[PDB]
């Protein structure tokens, strides 16, 4: 038999034994997203966006047998990481929270997908905004293969794009626009296009006048897949 | 010289010779547990070079 985390009314699965008899198991896994930061709210001066979360982290469709696994297992799954909140007032903004990280492990195997990490505040300064490192992959006991997740996007002063992510693991959250000084707005970038089941990270959000601006974009909800034979 | 007395029991002495309760204290999570032993896996033997 088969779990996955698409399945309605799972649950978070912390030392339950392997299946009686069972011969071993095939193991997927993916990170959640980190949620994005946002910017500075105010009427003058320069506005920098906040940056994009990374990508979640991913190992691939791979064996374990029960000679191999323990007694019992964990199977932790990634929740998506909270988006950065409003400045409340006329100032900078927050960072986002990074993703849950995603873990099997059982005996002498560990597999880890790990959250991509928050978008960085946007503040008063040009270096500000910073993007979230993509979640990294851990393998212990077997000889898997796994993806590390997609860069999360700048805001500050030169606002991206999230890196896009086909190779199993997740894309990162496009960066926050901004204002200047003495003239007009200026652009934010795109979240990356994925196929991974690792979540995708929040795009960040811009710099903007006092009564402007949102809450930064959410990380997506990591993924679990273990089949049993 | 080498005399000894008979050994004379603890409760004969009215001694309490008890050890104490094994202080008991409110754990982390098992969620965060597993992430840690998680985190803690990755940094020996026979994961690669470490």
């Amino acid at each position: 038999f088969t779990i996955s985390s698409e399945d309605p009314g799972y649950e978070d699965l912390i030392d339950e034994q392997v299946p009686e008899g069972a011969s071993g198991c095939w193991v997927t896994l993916g990170g959640a997203g980190g949620g994005g930061g946002s910017g500075r709210r105010a009427n003058s001066g320069y506005r920098y966006g906040g940056g994009g979360g990374g990508g979640g982290g991913y190992i691939d469709r791979v064996w374990i047998p029960r000679a191999s696994l323990g007694s019992t297992f964990t199977l932790i799954r990634g929740l998506g990481g909270a988006g950065g909140a409003r400045a409340a007032g006329s100032s900078n903004g927050n960072n986002g929270a990074p993703g849950g990280s995603t873990v099997f492990s059982s005996g002498s195997v560990s597999l880890t997908a790990s959250g991509g990490a928050a978008g960085v505040k946007g503040t008063s300064s040009s270096a500000s905004g910073s993007g979230g490192a993509g979640g990294t992959t851990s393998i212990s006991g077997v000889s898997a293969t796994g993806y590390t997740g997609g860069k999360g996007g700048n805001g500050g002063s030169s606002p991206s794009s999230g890196q896009s992510r086909t190779d199993g693991s997740g894309a990162g959250g496009g960066g926050g626009g901004g204002v200047r000084s003495n003239d007009n707005s200026f652009s934010g970038g795109s979240n990356g296009t994925s196929s991974g089941p690792a979540g995708n990270g929040g795009r960040g959000t811009d710099g903007s006048i006092n009564t402007g601006g949102s809450n930064a974009g959410s990380g997506g909800d990591g993924y679990v897949l273990i089949e049993w034979e | 010289a080498g005399n000894e007395s008979e050994p004379k029991t603890l409760a004969e002495l009215e001694a309490e010779a008890a050890t104490d309760e094994l202080s008991p204290a409110d754990p982390l999570a098992p969620a965060v547990r597993a992430q840690i032993d998680a985190l803690v896996a990755a940094k020996m033997k026979p994961t690669s070079g470490k």
